[PDB]
């Protein structure tokens, strides 16, 4: 039936792979879901301003 | 009601009384760029009438020995009229053309001129000069018309938007061509989407006495002109 | 509020007029019965190519034809059915002795205009979009199958190109590499349409520099960066000498083809690569010549 | 493992084999395909287009290679002059070498369908005339009389406003398809011959060229279809690409 | 599930191919639809006449 | 066994081939994946982040390598002074070498999208001014006049509370994607040039530094996307790892 | 290693062990080693008749 | 000075047009990047020498021995994943031996 | 790859083995089969004569 | 070549002997005063 041991286990992304063996880690990397979050690194500020507004009030 | 015709663009009008109809390059009219085919993020300039008008530039003399001539559209028009300016000020260019090669004579003259369009017209010779690749106004002349100076048979040129000016029937040809390139826009300062070739397949002949001055004029007009990437003025 | 001129102006039509629709055509047109016809005003035969159109006259209006059911399929005269055929486009030489490729490695420039056969066909159109499948036939100048190991590495334009038989570039941590023995069958590879341009360009009527275009720089006229796919590198996997004289031949087949503008066939003998230069001192007729237009 | 038993052909490499192959770039995406004018779908779309047929292919001066495209037609005097003759085979080394259609055939082994060939008079407008363009089906030797030529498929042509005129070569064969004819034996696939004669005479007023020219354009009909394929024999590279 | 990257993408013609990998371009050329348009090159004239009619009126 | 017929590529090893392989540890289970801050999903998430752009990359004293990050801006006197100039190409060996975005590009062959570059004034608070930051699209040679530079895409900037200011380089190209420009020919993919001029002058009161500095931060816009990939050419190891 | 190439009637026939005709850009060719099993080929009914 | 990447968009800067970005961002993903074979190890079992006589060799499991790969990976601080190793055995010349 | 285990007979060539083989002409179409008199189906049709 | 930059019209000879050129009222003022050289040329209609 297969095992659940492929690092990206319980991963939020949905990977559609191909595997011939019992262990899921032997499976290919396959197609994945495309999600992003430029903010966690670009705008990790507590308060948000917006372009139209002046950064420092 | 098929020989007579009139072309009106901008503030220019053309006439004819022996036309052989109009041909549309690959059956397609000059259209603007879709909001998905374009990558240039900036509303271009569609001056229209100011550039999309008829321009009568060069003229040549047909003779019982003439080999043939050719031009490079994108470049040819530059440096002239409002069009030239946008082409020199802007980086990206886009437009289709309406070509009208007129050449009349009397019913006692005989001759046949092949007027065709050839996309991405590259030439050989071991490398031709800038005065040969982009002879804008007044164009350039063919030395080996049989191979179109490119190594290709002219006998197979009809496989492109063409038309004939057989003095015994018509006295002018007219072609319409949409923008052609693997890209939405492209600077016409250094790249010519295509070229025009005019070669006498049937040697111009006529008994002595009849006015031997048989001129061939070239008149073109931009269509759906769009320019992007506004910057400093450039020439080449 | 509107100058009316702005309302009328069609300026902004991304939609092309067309005026010509593509229809199904599995079997060639089937001929139909036709009887005699004698009348004025009807001139099927009489045409005027001076317009630029291929005579639309049909057999029926010319002779009393019969009825025929054309079963002849036109599936083999399609793009894929034509171009999709393996052909020689590359050829590398890694000899033991010589000045060509010593050291044991070789960097081949990705260009197919080096061989007639293939170049003739492809240069029929102006533009072309597609994927391809390359096969690699490695062998010695005799046909000798040698137990040697090689490494084919693709080097995209802008990527570090190997400089020696043991250059760091062969670690290929990012680039795509393939290791094969000359004993194993040829390499099977699928390549997607990679290019900034929507379609490969066979003829580029312009300059890629945008500078002065001096005479010494006329070496650029015709060079289109959208056809520059970088280079292809190959070498023996070792620190010492190859021990064998090798010669790799690259074959290519096209899949999912999309051709556009069609141009005249080639009339003269090709001289340079990516250069339509021809034999100007001695030009030959497109075809065979006769003794008289009135004699066979 | 799973019981397998490789059959003949294993590890072989076929030039024209349609198969799969491992991808070199996982998750790659080709640049969007912009819309470009005049796209082609099938090659038979070209065979429809008429291209200049080099009937008068005798000259080879290299200075007179341009007259191979044209054609001479003077004001004869006798009754029944012969103006030109040529092979009816497209993929043959004959005059059909110039035509686009002809060059394409070199890439195919067999064909089928009728063929159209339009003739355009370039002479002065005052030039009048009438000519009989005949087509002698396979088996019929080159006619010697304008009277012996009209026994086959022909068509009289008059000069005037309608400069051009097209002659259709009806696919009249014993076989569904034809192989490119080439003299010895392989002439069993000859399409016949084409002759041109003066029905009347090249009448011209006082003050117009005493000699004019004609241009021949060839193409294939809709019922035209090619099969199989091969490398062209119409051209061969002498020197290796530099 | 596979990717959509095979040149003839969004192509009007319907190609029925075979693919074992994640990328669609690795797939064979396969069977395609037969469409034609001899007019775009043969009769790219603005106005149409017909055989029965005289080209130049 | 079962009839099989191995095709070309058999036994070959492709670096970038996504396939399966026998497991080394039957029934193995990786240590639970704890939750860890700042996880990354896509590389384009980094190209959004602005990194110091080394415009003033002339100094290489090794003692003055830190001033490559800063930028000089003194109190000129004339009208229309030029302050700096640099390439608009990210993956080029130019100043964009420092930027994170730049280093990433070295791993990709082509790109697409606009680019943002914020400039922050560090000078004294009393320091006032106004400057014209221009962007000359491809094809336009480096302007020589502040009047010839403003003909392209520019933006005037004033000094005050809002020290920073960002200039957006709109993706203005003829091709959907661009290949990393590198002089000869491959300049067909140049993104243009960027110039900086004094709109007015570096006005300063009596008692404040007569010379200040500016820092440039570069990043890519949301419409930015890279394609393909390769090994970086921005750095190469001279000696082997010990 | 060998190369079997089919040359249809009317196609350029190789004249030397290295004739240009062996590029087989259109013609169907097959490359095989004498170590690999024999070549397996399927041929359709090709004939005007 | 706050520590945020300017959120200014093209539109608010210049009179832009409309564009439909079809450009996919599937190749700029983690797997689509790292999932590429690369040299990380290299053992030498020569006949003559002082390096690896006796005929055996114990290599320490570490990939920081080669630039190419090491550069990419050291971009992040942490990394969880599975891997696929390929072993290319051959003589210092490229000679395929029946060993 | 997929776990396989070639059994005896691998790479062997049997004269009377009915199997498939790669096509030499993709999308080829044989000339229509005209109707011809006296066609044969089975050999026992001759043993009757 | 410098004349065709304005409002023009090409004319061919044949059955239709005649041909008409229309001078579009292109002025800065609603009405024009009869032009007469000095200053009062501010109402010139141009040239042909
Ligand atoms: C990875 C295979 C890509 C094949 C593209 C080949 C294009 C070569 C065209 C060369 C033309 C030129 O350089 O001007
Ligand atoms: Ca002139
Ligand atoms: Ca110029
Ligand atoms: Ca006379
Ligand atoms: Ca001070
Ligand atoms: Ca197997």
């Amino acid at each position: 039936h297969e095992n659940s041991n492929s690092a990206t286990e319980g991963s939020t992304i949905n990977y559609t792979t191909i595997n011939y063996y019992k262990d899921s880690y032997a499976a290919t990397a396959g197609k994945q879901s495309l999600k992003q979050d430029p903010d966690k690194f670009a705008n990790p500020v507590k308060d948000i301003f917006t372009e139209m507004a002046a950064p420092l009030k | 009601s098929d020989r007579v015709a009139q072309l009106t663009i901008g503030n220019s009008t053309i006439t004819t009384q022996e036309a052989a109809n109009i041909i549309v390059g690959y059956g397609e009219w000059p259209s603007y760029c879709s909001d998905d085919d374009a990558t240039a993020v900036d509303k271009p300039t569609r001056p229209d009438v100011s550039v999309n008008r008829f321009y009568t530039l060069d003229t040549k003399l047909w003779e019982k020995s003439s080999k043939g001539w050719y031009w490079k559209f994108p470049d040819v028009l530059t440096e002239t009229g409002v069009f030239g300016q946008n082409a020199q000020f802007h980086y990206l260019y886009r437009s289709g053309f309406c070509i009208h090669v007129q050449c009349n004579a009397s019913k006692f003259h005989q001759g046949a001129l092949l007027v065709a369009i050839l996309p991405e017209y590259v030439i050989g010779t071991s490398h031709p000069p800038y005065k040969q690749t982009q002879p804008g106004a007044d164009g350039f002349e063919l030395q080996h018309p049989y191979v179109l100076d490119a190594g290709i048979p002219i006998s197979q040129l009809t496989v492109c938007p063409h038309q004939w000016i057989n003095l015994r029937t018509n006295n002018c040809a007219t072609i319409i061509v949409p923008y052609m390139n693997t890209l939405p826009f492209d600077s016409a300062l250094n790249h010519c989407n295509f070229g025009l070739l005019v070669v006498p397949i049937s040697p111009l002949d006529f008994d002595q006495g009849a006015t031997p001055v048989i001129p061939i004029t070239i008149t073109l007009a931009p269509m759906c002109s769009e320019f992007a990437g506004l910057r400093q003025a450039v020439t080449q | 509020d509107r100058v009316a001129d702005v309302i009328e102006s069609s300026i902004g039509d991304s939609v092309s007029r067309a005026l010509t629709q593509a229809l199904p055509a599995p079997t060639g047109q089937n001929t139909q019965v036709s009887s005699h016809r004698l009348d004025t005003g009807e001139v099927p035969a009489l045409q005027a190519a001076e317009i630029g159109a291929s005579s639309n006259t049909s057999d029926e209006s010319m002779i009393e034809t019969r009825c025929v059911l054309n079963s002849h399929s036109t599936a083999e005269t399609t793009l894929d059915s034509f171009f999709s055929r393996a052909g020689l486009v590359g050829e590398i030489d890694l000899p033991l002795e010589g000045t060509t490729n010593p050291n044991g490695y070789a960097n081949w420039d990705i260009d197919i205009t080096g061989y007639a056969q293939m170049r003739r066909k492809v240069e029929l159109f102006t533009y072309m979009r597609f994927d391809a499948e390359f096969t690699f036939v490695a062998c010695t100048p005799t046909g000798q199958v040698v137990p040697q190991l090689l490494q084919y590495m693709f080097v995209p334009p802008g990527a570090p190109k190997p400089e020696s038989r043991e250059s760091l570039a062969w670690q290929t941590a990012t680039n795509p590499s393939v290791f094969v023995k000359l004993t194993d069958p040829p390499a099977q590879v699928s390549v997607p349409f990679m290019s900034p341009a929507s379609a490969y360009q066979w003829f580029y009527d312009g300059y890629p520099t945008f500078g002065e275009h001096k005479q010494e720089k006329d070496l650029e006229y015709g060079a289109c960066p959208n056809n520059m796919m970088g280079t292809f590198s190959v070498r023996n996997v070792g620190s010492s000498k190859s021990k064998y004289p090798l010669v790799v031949r690259i074959y290519m087949r096209m899949k999912h083809v999309r051709a556009w503008i069609p141009r005249p066939m080639r009339n003269q003998n090709y001289l340079f690569k990516a250069n339509p230069n021809y034999a100007g001192n001695s030009i030959k007729p497109t075809g065979t010549s006769r003794t008289a237009i009135t004699t066979l | 493992g799973f019981p397998t038993e490789p059959k003949p052909g294993t590890n072989q490499f076929l030039t024209t084999d349609d198969g799969v192959s491992a991808p070199i770039l996982p998750n790659f995406h080709p640049t969007p395909c912009i819309h470009i004018p005049g796209e082609v779908r099938n090659l038979l779309e070209l065979c429809q287009v008429e291209t200049i047929l080099e009937v008068n292919n005798v000259p080879t001066n290299a200075t007179s290679l341009m007259e191979r495209l044209r054609f001479p037609v003077s004001a004869q005097a006798g009754k029944g002059e012969l103006c030109a003759v040529f092979r009816a085979d497209p993929g043959r080394d004959g005059p059909w070498q110039s035509t686009m259609l002809g060059q394409l055939c070199g890439y195919y082994t067999q064909w089928s369908g009728s063929l159209e060939v339009t003739f355009m008079f370039t002479g002065s407008f005052m030039a009048t005339g009438k000519m009989l363009i005949a087509y002698t089906p396979p088996g019929g030797p080159l006619p010697k009389d304008r009277a012996t030529a009209m026994l086959g498929t022909h068509v009289i042509w008059d000069f005037g406003l309608q400069s051009s005129v097209t002659l259709v070569i009806p696919w009249i064969s014993n076989t569904h398809y034809r192989a490119h004819a080439r003299d010895g034996v392989f002439d069993y696939y000859t399409t016949g011959l084409v002759s041109i004669w003066y029905q009347t005479n090249y009448v011209v007023p006082i003050g117009a060229p005493n000699t004019a020219y004609i241009i021949a354009l060839a193409a294939a009909q809709k019922n035209f279809t090619m099969k199989l394929c091969k490398d062209t024999s119409h051209i061969l590279q002498t020197a290796s690409i530099q």
